[PDB]
């Protein structure tokens, strides 16, 4: 399955990310340094860019 | 499948009675209370002080 996400801050292809929230839309952006990620970039992705996140 | 796995005092096998009680406690009363069983020196240490206390 898929959902939507909205990015974060310029998210880069096989780059490690992590989720949050805000508004409303979970948020995509880079997992933070020495911890466990939740997902790989399989494309780049702007700041405010909604996209799927193939699950 | 988060990230620290943040254990609890008990499952630390080889810590002793003493040895938990003194990490779970929060203040350094709380860890002079456990450490000190003469209570004539808890009180002394404590800064106070009864009569009876003062004697022994």
């Amino acid at each position: 399955v898929s959902f939507t996400a909205r990015a974060k801050s310029n998210v880069m292809a096989y780059r490690l990310l992590a989720y949050s929230q805000g508004d409303d839309i979970i948020e995509i952006s880079h997992a933070a340094e020495n911890t466990i990620p939740d997902y790989v970039a399989v494309k780049d992705v702007d700041k405010g860019d909604l996209t799927q996140v193939n699950m | 499948r988060s990230k620290e796995i943040s254990i609890e005092v008990e499952d630390i096998k080889d810590a002793g009675d003493t040895g938990k009680r003194l990490l779970k406690i929060n203040t350094p009363s709380g860890a002079r209370n456990i450490i000190i069983e003469n209570e004539d020196a808890k009180a002394l240490i404590n800064g106070e002080t009864t009569n009876t206390n003062k004697k022994n």
